[PDB]
């Protein structure tokens, strides 16, 4: 076994998933001027399912490390040791959409939503997000520069082809990048 | 009697700390992708008396209830305190900064930065007028490598929480800065 991630998706929870016998996670944080609090076990072995911890708001803090350890009947299979602000990598913005901006080629004007967790209205949370499209039948992306705005327009798009989106987000300075939006088919109108 | 908009300030405030942040981020990143492997790092976190940051003596809210419960006065004057306590140490990181493929990286730059956020906050206490309060900066108490990796994790960390705080403060004082 190996530790696969750890992630918090909104900077107020977080989860680890791993890939002998039956394996426990022990954590610990530093809590005060020393780790002076001694190791519990995982204390939600279902919520982010099979193989997995999760660590509610409760025991979920930030700018304090913590350290997760795998412990199978043989000993420690897996140690890691981070703070949640680390680990940051929002999901993926919804609700993805188009329209025309304003005949071979078209503008369009791409528009998407937010996580649902993330608190960007109170300040908490900071997103920026990456677009890539492509034309259906292509394999590679052509990527945007990052933004922080939820609509972004997409210029000079052939009609006669269709085209795919994604957006993906992360946490400005923070992070990595979370997972992509599920796509967004689009398919211009085309005067013979 | 009315009052000005606080939007272009917060706007030049909320640049700088994530100019600062930026910069903390990525010289921390580029230092530990070179010299620490993450077997370092843990026994590094396990040991407070290498990783635990002198600022840190300043009291600061630690989760999303916490700091949405302080004011905005106490949250700048967090900011205001975390601030004041990089302007000597940041003369520490000089060579860091200097081997560092900089983007802007150097003890002086990130000080000028200092010095102008410093007074930006100032500025915005007395218009949006404990131990907080009467609490004065954390002084810097002080191998060459864990003392540098440290300086630069503590200094990530710091900037994460002004930028963070900042922004807190603005979301509540500048109509719809954070929504629509």
């Amino acid at each position: 076994p190996k530790f696969t991630k750890c992630r918090s998706p909104e900077r107020e929870t977080f989860s680890c998933h791993w890939t002998l016998g039956p394996i426990q996670l022990f954590y610990t944080r530093r809590n005060t001027q020393e780790w002076t609090q001694e190791w519990k076990e995982c204390p939600d072995y279902v919520s982010a399912g099979e193989n997995s911890c999760y660590f509610n708001s409760s025991f979920t803090s930030i700018w304090i490390p913590y350290c997760i350890k795998l412990t199978s009947n043989g000993g420690t299979v897996d140690e890691k040791c981070f703070s949640v602000d680390e680990i940051v990598q929002p999901d993926p913005p919804i609700a993805l959409n188009w329209t025309l901006l304003n005949g071979i080629h078209a503008d369009i004007q791409v528009r998407w939503e937010a996580p649902r967790n993330a608190d960007i209205q109170k300040g908490w949370m900071v997103l920026e997000y990456e677009l890539q499209y492509k034309e259906v039948n292509e394999t590679k992306w052509k990527m945007m520069d990052p933004i922080l705005t939820t609509s972004v327009p997409v210029y000079s798009l052939k009609v006669d082809k269709e085209y795919e989106v994604r957006v993906r987000s992360k946490q400005r300075n923070s992070g990595n990048y979370g997972e992509f939006s599920e796509v967004l088919y689009v398919t211009l109108p085309q005067m013979s | 009697f009315p009052t000005i908009p606080l939007s272009r300030l917060f706007d030049n405030a909320m640049l700088r700390a994530h100019r600062l942040h930026q910069l903390a981020f990525d010289t921390y990143q580029e230092f530990e992708e070179a010299y620490i492997p993450k077997e370092q790092k843990y026994s590094f976190l396990q040991n407070p008396q290498t990783s635990l940051c002198f600022s840190e003596s300043i009291p600061t809210p630690s989760n999303r209830e916490e700091t949405q419960q302080k004011s905005n006065l106490e949250l700048l004057r967090i900011s205001l305190l975390l601030i004041q306590s990089w302007l000597e140490p940041v003369q520490f990181l000089r060579s860091v900064f200097a081997n560092s493929l900089v983007y802007g990286a150097s003890d002086s730059n990130v000080y000028d930065l200092l010095k102008d956020l410093e007074e930006r906050i100032q500025t915005l206490m007395g218009r949006l007028e404990g131990q907080i309060f009467k609490q004065t900066y954390s002084k810097f108490d002080t191998d060459a490598l864990l003392k540098n990796y440290g300086l630069l994790y503590c200094f990530r960390k710091d900037m994460d929480k002004v930028e963070t705080f900042l922004r807190i403060v603005q979301c509540r004082s500048v109509e719809g800065s954070c929504g629509f």
